[PDB]
């Protein structure tokens, strides 16, 4: 399983957010926390996607593209997977230092988000995801959202995202098998809304902030301003599996 | 841009 192996091998570590957890949950602390943990797990997806098998066939700047549109929904779908497996989904594990109970999604004001995200979580555990599927398709979400006009090398592309379609169908095959990839892609295409309310949530935040006095971190404001609305003006798409 | 010194950051 020379695919898991590397798989397995540059999975990042735990990541924790730097919340004050002795001090009553507020607004603005819960997003000065979510801002700081949104900051740091980038900084893990970029040393691991540059590590995953192919990555560099990819034109430099798809590559730096492809990051910043895939992140949210990276960051969901493995917030989820830590949701399940450390706590049977009854709360929402950002963090060891940043854990979501009902109230704390209240006051973060992302409650729905919250709970689809929740959703999510308990998902893992119906399917009896195995810890080499979450991989698998994390791995290929990296590579399920993109500019609707093209990328810079797109056929290269095209056939790195083929090649972990292959590697999940792979695991798979290791009929139950049809019913299983229906099920997991499903499962994947429900990461994209989830991650465009983020942002669409997210974005509001930004404009009005002048108010709201919402310090945005550096990068955040960079990819909020700069790289989210192409997703949320419909120039930047998911790849879905199944018709929405 | 902040992303891009980040991205060429990591080796
Ligand atoms: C509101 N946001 C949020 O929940 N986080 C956030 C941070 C860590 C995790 C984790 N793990 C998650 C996640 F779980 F929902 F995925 C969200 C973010 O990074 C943030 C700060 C954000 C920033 C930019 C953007 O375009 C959309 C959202």
């Amino acid at each position: 399983p020379i695919f898991l192996n590397v798989l397995e091998a540059i999975e990042p570590g735990v990541v924790c957010a730097g919340h004050d957890n002795n001090q009553p949950d507020s607004f603005a602390a819960l997003l000065s926390s979510l801002n700081e943990l949104g900051e740091r797990q980038l900084v893990h997806v970029v040393k691991w996607a540059k590590a995953l098998p192919g990555f560099r066939n990819l034109h430099v700047d798809d590559q730096m593209a492809v990051i910043q549109y895939s992140w949210m929904g990276l960051m969901v779908f493995a917030m989820g997977w830590r949701s399940f497996t450390n706590v049977n989904s009854r709360m929402l594990y950002f963090a060891p230092d940043l854990v979501f109970n009902e109230y704390r999604m209240h006051k973060s004001r992302m409650y729905s988000q919250c709970v689809r995200m929740r959703h999510l979580s308990q998902e893992f555990g119906w399917l009896q995801i195995t810890p080499q599927e979450f991989l698998c398709m994390k791995a290929l979400l990296l590579f399920s959202i993109i500019p609707v006009d093209g990328l810079k090398n797109q056929k290269f592309f095209d056939e790195l995202r083929m090649n972990y379609i292959k590697e999940l169908d792979r695991i798979i095959a290791c009929t139950s098998c049809s019913r299983r990839f229906y099920q997991l892609t499903k499962l994947l295409d429900s990461v994209q809304p989830i991650a465009r309310e983020l942002h669409q949530f997210t974005f509001d935040l930004l404009i009005k902030s002048h108010m709201v006095s919402v310090d945005f971190p550096e990068m955040m404001a960079e990819i909020i301003s700069v790289q989210v609305p192409k997703i949320l003006s419909g120039k930047v798409k998911p790849i879905y599996f199944h018709t929405q | 841009g902040a992303f891009q010194n980040l991205f060429q950051s990591v080796r």
